[PDB]
RNA sequence: GAAGACAUGUCAGGUGGGGAGUUU
RNA sequence: UUGACAUUGUGAAGAGACAUGUUUC
RNA sequence: GUUCUUUGUAAAGUGCCUUCGAAGAGUCGAGUUGUUUGGGAAUGCAGCUCUAAGUGGGUGGUAAAUUCCAUCUAAAGCUAA
RNA sequence: UUGACCUCAAAUCAGGUAGGAGUACCCGCUGAACUUAAGCAUAUCAAUAAGCGGAGGAAAAGAAACCAACCGGGAUUGCCUUAGUAACGGCGAGUGAAGCGGCAAAAGCUCAAAUUUGAAAUCUGGUACCUUCGGUGCCCGAGUUGUAAUUUGGAGAGGG
């Protein structure tokens, strides 16, 4: 699509005496990790998605806390590849919306409201307990007796 | 972006968040071989500032190297000399473990040039480092003015000659009066200062 | 024996002394005789001892009764008195 | 006291090539001049005052003009380097006399050089193999030969003694003040 | 201002000090808004290290002097121990 | 299966003609 | 051969000391 | 020098106002041990332990506390003579 | 049930590189003794002899977390000088350079750290052509865990 769009823009500029503004303003999901982080702290992003399977967890441990500090809707979504397929990449580990058409505003608002009740509310309480209290089946059976 | 979050967080090595990750990763590396290739750098912030670029021609390798003093390679520690030279257990191996790891990975990666390395973990019996290497055979590196300089043969086995960041530190290559004995080469300086200059017209 | 001096760079102790006997020799010979004949306070010669590499002026001889404007970093007690008696002024420079 | 209790014989070097090295340097200079035919083979250097008071009395040539000096001279550091003017960003300017002398030197150098247009048609150059020769370093005059005698009876030697004494007891004086 | 003589508290030749422009390299120490925010975020995420926890406990229970000595023993540099104790006290006060 | 925060790199104390230098 | 320092995690009671969750055997 | 294009209607520079200015962490540094230097109450290098902040940090050849002052910005890299 | 992401394997896969010799010079590791102190262990020999690893016509170093305390010097390296001085050393044998000054030669700089987000604009490889140390059109792949442009503190950047 980029090739056709570039050809159309070049034609409209060279022969159409346009000013490169003929093409409509685009709408796409912002996905760059550095780009997404920079978009945050400016309160421009409307929604943020986080992949939980990031092997270098340090890359994304701070993102939920930073989003909570900035009060931006953030969601942890299973699978980094699913985000990649959504963005025409192998993996992205992050996804965020910046500009959305008015038609999808209501659905976006409902999704943001649901996400806030899913993750944002639990932020204040999830930070004060420790997981990983699981044991093997054999050990559990032996100790239960 | 995430540059400062990664860098500052890595500095809090004593934090509970980093303690669990270190405990998991040291065991994970122990379950692996002494030398193995890391698919992607575990510390992008550290590697990125060391000159690493996420493109074809850059390779990340992980190596495990033992720690402690170096035992003299003699039978029963007998140095067969003056009493002062009989010390064996206290030999300190004046080359840092990072340099040894870089040399070992370069030997295993002779076709790649050791660019730099950074610490990633430690253990009571072993130490862990991550080495960034550049392939001069790749046309991308050769065609890139920012990295084609390493393609020159003068850079062959940089880690072996102590031309790396850690190697230069071990050589004491720094400006100022504190590094006079090694400002411009310890052996070269010793040879120059011990030379008996005699011009045609003796002064 | 005595107190030690770590990193005793010699630049600190550059204080070459000039005797009053050789003080008058700094003026060029082309004008030394004229100044000795035209001895007066109106056009007294100026001898910048620092330009000649002399740090402290010391009195050993007896300069003639000629007013000479002497500039130096240091001067001895007797040297300044002798210069003033000769009619000169001991200026200080750095 | 002779330091010859080592294998010094293995490190003895005799400068037999003194004449040969001189010839090579002269030949190398001519070769570069042929390569550097349009230019004077060197970059103009600034006027500098030395540290180490034993030598501060004598003016010395510097590594390159400061950024402030180049800006005051009416050009830019990048253009200055291509024109043949040495630039030193590390050197600071905290002396009006030296800065003015360097600015005047830069103006004279600019007014004395001819820059051929990049579009060719450059006339005969007739280079000069030394830019420093055309702008020799001159020691500023410290004072005139003769001056009218004036005095105040301050006993300059007494002034030196007072200055020496004051610096010694200043610390003790300040403590005694309280 | 130099006195103009070879000795004294201000010995040296009198010159018109131009006071050159301030070198930017001196500004490396100066903090930045982004760095401050990132450091605060990382500090709140990580919390206090075990030695910092012991230092704050010692400050609360036995005063700063013993805490300062412990910090010097740990950090080695006494000058940095003062800053460590100051930041620990600031953290303690932040609780209330 | 046994065992387990115990065993298992750096300093310090002990023993050490098993081994090296030197004196008589 | 012995002591100390990291490898040394996670669990109750008694012993206590703080704070409004932490430390010792 | 000559000849084929007009390179581009693309890049770079300078002046003033305004808001910023990110600059390298198992690193600096300290204790101990070994080696080394003319480096001396410890010049440099190395094993173990502790382990830092950003108007901060290094140096300022005598250890330590207090308060100023002078110069640079380490833990990244290339480069002929 | 099907297709993806991450890791790890097999390829006599397509395109590549490494060993080794030489080693006077260089860059590091490792490393003694004879001798000397008329004995000898600190020490000297020596940060040398031997051994090991790494390249080139030079190598290294190189644009200061430097030197100075000055009316400031201003990449690195070499010669004279400093200077057989400070200093070190059962203060004994003996060891021992640096700042300033004169000359030899002169060159600068660039990576991370910025959201291009109204457009991954980057690049390896395969294919057809061509003016073949490469360029063009097309197609896979690398790449958002960051490939293009700008900036490196001397400065520099968003706006007017």
């Amino acid at each position: 699509e980029k090739k056709e769009r570039l050809t159309k823009e070049a034609a409209a500029v060279a022969e159409g005496k346009s000013k490169q503004d003929a093409s409509p303003k685009p709408y796409a999901v912002k996905y760059g990790l550095n780009h997404v982080v920079a978009l945050i702290e400016n309160k421009k992003a409307k929604l943020v998605l986080i992949a939980n399977d990031v092997d270098p967890i340090e890359l994304v441990v701070f993102l939920p806390a930073l989003c909570k500090k900035m009060g931006v809707p953030y969601a942890i979504v299973k699978g980094k590849a699913r985000l990649g397929t959504l963005v025409n990449q192998k993996t992205s580990a992050v996804a965020a919306l910046t500009e959305v058409r008015a038609e999808d505003e209501a659905a976006l608002a409902k999704l943001v409201s649901t996400i806030d009740a899913n993750f944002a509310d639990k932020y204040d309480e999830v930070k004060k307990h420790w997981g990983g209290g699981i044991l093997g089946n054999k050990a559990q059976a032996k100790m239960d007796k | 972006g995430a540059y400062k979050y990664l860098e500052e967080l890595q500095r809090k090595k004593q934090s509970d968040v980093l303690r669990f990750l270190q405990r998991v990763r040291v065991w994970e590396y122990r379950q692996k071989n002494v030398i193995h290739r890391a698919a992607r750098p575990t510390r992008p912030d550290k590697a990125r500032r060391l000159g690493y670029k996420a493109k074809q021609g850059f390779v990340i390798y992980r190596v495990r190297v033992r720690r402690g003093n170096r035992k003299r390679p003699v039978p029963k520690g007998a140095t067969y000399g003056k009493p002062t030279n009989q010390g064996v257990n206290e030999l300190k191996y004046q080359r840092s473990l990072r340099a040894t790891a870089e040399e070992r990975v370069g030997r295993r990666a002779a076709n790649l040039r050791v660019l730099n390395s950074y610490w990633v973990n430690q253990d009571s019996t072993y130490k862990y480092f991550e080495v960034i290497l550049v392939d001069p055979q790749h046309k991308a590196i050769r065609r890139d003015a920012r990295y084609n300089w390493i393609c020159d043969p003068v850079h062959k086995h940089r880690e072996a000659r102590g031309l790396t960041a850690t190697g230069k530190k071990s050589r004491g290559i720094n400006k100022g009066h504190k590094f006079n004995n090694t400002k411009a080469g310890r052996r070269k300086t010793w040879k120059r200062q011990n030379t008996l200059s005699l011009w045609r017209y003796r002064k | 024996v005595g107190m030690r001096y770590f990193h005793k760079q010699q630049a600190h102790f550059w204080k070459p002394v000039l005797n009053l006997d050789k003080l008058w020799t700094l003026i060029p010979e082309d004008k030394r005789d004229q100044y000795l004949k035209s001895a007066s306070k109106e056009t007294a010669p100026v001898i910048d001892t620092l330009a000649a590499g002399y740090g402290k002026i010391l009195g050993k001889g007896r300069i003639p009764n000629v007013p000479v404007i002497v500039k130096a970093r240091f001067v001895s007690k007797l040297a300044e008195e002798k210069i003033r008696a000769a009619g000169g002024v001991v200026e200080l420079i750095a | 006291k002779n330091h010859f209790r080592k294998h010094w014989q293995e490190r003895v070097k005799v400068h037999f090539d003194q004449a040969g090295k001189k010839v090579s340097r002269r030949n190398a200079r001519a070769t570069r001049a042929a390569k550097i035919a349009p230019r004077p083979l060197d970059l103009l250097r600034p006027v500098v005052r030395a540290p180490t008071v034993k030598y501060n009395r004598k003016v010395r040539a510097g590594r390159g003009f400061t950024l402030a000096e180049v800006k005051a001279a009416g050009l830019t550091a990048a253009y200055a380097r291509t024109i043949g003017i040495a630039v030193d960003h590390r050197r600071q300017n905290r002396n009006q006399e030296i800065f003015d002398a360097n600015v005047q030197r830069l103006k004279e150098y600019q007014s004395k050089i001819i820059v051929f247009p990049r579009n060719g048609k450059a006339p005969e150059a007739e280079q000069v193999l030394s830019a420093a020769a055309t702008f020799p370093i001159a020691q500023p005059a410290t004072d005139v030969e003769a001056r009218a005698v004036q005095d105040n009876g301050e006993s300059a030697f007494r002034t030196l003694r007072l200055a020496r004494s004051e610096k010694k007891f200043r610390g003790i004086r300040e403590k005694r003040a309280r | 201002v130099k006195t103009g003589i070879a000795i004294g508290l201000n010995k040296g030749k009198k010159v018109t000090s131009m006071t050159p422009a301030p070198k930017i390299s001196y500004k490396k120490g100066a903090a930045s808004n982004r760095t401050k925010f990132v450091r605060s975020l990382v500090r709140e995420i990580a919390g206090l290290s075990p030695y910092e926890r012991r230092l704050i406990d010692l400050i609360r229970n036995s005063g700063e002097k013993r805490a300062r000595k412990v910090a010097k023993k740990r950090l080695g540099s006494f000058t940095r121990a003062k800053a460590k104790v100051e930041e620990m006290n600031n953290i303690i006060a932040a609780s209330r």
